[PDB]
């Protein structure tokens, strides 16, 4: 069901699946190609930038050592886990710590 | 010996001429993100 | 004379196996969960809570992941870890049954 | 075009559709520096 075509419900029914927006504090897999080391894909805590004019993936400069990255024009992938099973394992196994 | 109708087509060009060392064939990187390979 | 194929040979379905559980005193694997096993336990419990939601955790949390983590930490998780040791040609499947309520959890919180 | 030509090379069946994958729910953008973010945080 859509959310714009469905506005007659006071609350939700138990068992439903809600596809909510990504918020600050969510974990995300963050990758740069080529992936040579196994630290090339790491899990970071998302900080959502409220500025509508920002279109870049910002990270601390000390975090570039994981990905062998720099800011001369590199592009990096990012996918946010949504499944509970994949979201658990991102926090416990794939965290950049 | 003065005919050109049945001459070899490939002979009008300049006559004459396993892994490519400079080809990224076993490197799986998207072609739209090739700037990550810049020497910088 | 090696003759034409018969029905005795040519079976595709593998024969069924008998689960041989090593006794507790004769176990060799470690009494400590690996990070892989702890992560799998927490993920499975979180997904099942997202399905059912019935838990005996005394505290209250608003996420299946947190509830699963606290269940593992409080040793109240309804799961077992079966470590497949060997599949014997005669049919037996020797495994190890470990209880995560009496093993050391490697996670941190 | 042949059935077995689909297999071998990098753009073949094995290395492009099986060993690799096109996925949904993924994003790409240029990276940037931000000294106010933690090492385990991404803007
Ligand atoms: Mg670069």
């Amino acid at each position: 069901h859509d959310i714009e075509g469905l506005k007659q419900d006071f609350r939700l029914e138990v068992g439903d699946i809600l596809y909510r927006d990504v918020v600050t504090g969510d974990v995300a897999f963050f990758n740069r190609q080529p992936s040579l080391e196994r630290s090339s894909i790491g899990v970071h805590r998302i900080v959502v930038l409220e500025n509508p004019k920002i279109s870049t993936f910002q990270m601390n400069v000390s975090a570039c050592a994981w990905y062998n990255a720099d800011f001369d024009g590199d592009q990096m992938n990012l996918w946010v886990p949504w499944s509970v099973m994949s979201r658990v394992e991102a926090e416990l196994l794939c965290s950049v710590r | 010996g003065e005919d050109s109708s049945m001459d070899d087509i490939s002979a009008y060009s300049s006559p004459g001429l396993l892994d490519d060392p400079f080809s990224i064939e076993d490197v799986d990187i998207s072609l739209d993100v090739l700037d990550n390979l810049a020497p910088q | 004379i090696v003759e034409s194929p018969s029905i005795c040979e040519g079976f595709v379905q593998a024969s069924s196996q008998t689960l041989v559980i090593i006794p507790d005193n004769e176990r060799i694997t470690s009494n400590v969960l690996t990070t892989f096993e702890a992560t799998r336990l927490v993920a499975v419990r979180a997904q099942q809570l997202a399905i059912n939601g019935s838990t005996m955790l005394k505290k209250k949390y608003s996420s299946p992941i947190d509830i699963a983590k606290q269940e593992l930490f409080n040793r109240k998780i309804p799961l077992l870890v079966m470590r497949c040791i060997k599949v014997t040609p005669e049919g037996q499947k020797i495994v190890e049954i470990w209880n995560p309520r009496e093993m050391g959890i490697p996670l941190l919180d | 075009p042949s059935i077995m030509r689909r297999l071998p090379r990098k753009e073949g069946r094995i290395r492009k559709s099986l060993l690799g994958s096109q996925v949904w729910s993924i994003s790409r953008s240029t990276i940037c520096g931000n000294s106010d973010l933690h090492l385990d945080e991404v803007g």
